[PDB]
């Protein structure tokens, strides 16, 4: 039995951690869902 | 329940205490988050119930209590922020710059960014506050680590 509790609101927050790399890649989604790489 | 616009954290109590499986986001009376999360089952907010309206198995993608309401998208240039809600912790924000995921039917944005699992259905938002799609459906790339799509609905 699954239930939700309030988290917060969605703003956008100045000076937030800056963080991550912005990969370029080719995939493929399937029926169920599920990507995966094409290479 | 509670109704306010907001995101919220999706737990179950089945296993052991309270386990949290994913997130969400409340906005304009509808629930949003990624089907892998709920499997399309009912979900309790205090005393209410919430009842599954729309979901997509391929595009991995549920709402509750209505249609999709979630249309701001990705402007293929701009840094976002994902509002990672991870479990038993409190939500934070993580500015990055989105790669691509170049399919067979067109680009989606990607975000390059490893939460637990019960963090999927966190919102990633654009410097004005919008919902530009949900966290939490992607690949693990040749270095080990994991890309996730920038996975947003339509609003019919
Ligand atoms: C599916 S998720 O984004 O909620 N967390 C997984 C990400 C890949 N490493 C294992 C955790």
């Amino acid at each position: 039995d699954m239930y939700i509790e309030r988290a917060g609101d969605i703003t956008w927050e100045k000076d937030a951690e800056v963080t991550g790399n912005s990969p370029r890649l080719d995939v493929a989604l399937d029926e169920s869902g599920d990507f995966s790489l094409v290479e | 329940g509670e109704t306010t616009d907001g995101v919220y954290r999706v737990m179950t109590r089945r296993l052991l205490g309270s386990t949290q499986v994913g997130v969400g986001v409340m906005q304009e009376g509808v629930f949003h988050t990624m089907w892998h999360v709920t499997k399309g089952a009912a979900l309790r907010s205090g005393e209410g119930r919430l009842d599954p309206y729309w979901g997509d198995v391929k595009q991995d993608l549920v709402s509750y209590c209505g249609p999709w309401k979630l249309d701001a998208a990705w402007d293929g240039l701009s840094e976002v922020q994902l509002l990672a809600v991870p479990p038993g912790e409190r939500a934070k924000n993580i500015q990055t710059l989105p790669g691509i995921f170049k399919t067979k039917d067109g680009d989606i944005g990607a975000v390059a960014l490893d939460y637990p699992a019960g963090t999927s259905g966190s919102p990633i938002l654009d410097k004005c506050g919008r919902v530009i799609g949900l966290y939490g459906n992607g690949v693990v790339i040749k270095n080990g680590s994991y890309v996730s799509a920038i996975t947003q609905g339509k609003r019919e």
